[PDB]
């Protein structure tokens, strides 16, 4: 908890992960393969 | 020296006796230069 980042994007295409509420998970992992596709090609569809 | 250097100057002169041939003019549809009209080529790029 150091940085937070707003990255403005005019429109992007989502896609929505759905998680049962009773899963201890870091989801930190979901959004670094979201991070890992970027090239400046184009971007992965945004994770949440 | 002066002999010589001059002689390697009408070499250089004479090797650059070309024509500049535009080519194609691949729009930048990356996000480096942005829609910007790029020439793309081997990898000079």
């Amino acid at each position: 908890g150091r940085t937070r980042v707003l990255v403005e994007l005019g429109h992007y295409v989502y896609t929505l992960h759905y998680y049962d509420p009773q899963i201890s998970l870091d989801e930190a992992p979901i959004l670094e393969e979201w991070l890992s596709k970027i090239n400046p090609a184009g971007i992965p569809p945004v994770p949440f | 020296l002066r002999s010589n250097v001059l002689l390697m100057l009408l070499q250089f002169t004479l090797s650059n006796l070309k024509i500049n041939k535009s080519s194609t003019f691949t729009s930048d549809v990356t996000t480096i230069t942005s829609g910007r009209m790029i020439r793309a080529f081997p990898e000079l790029l």
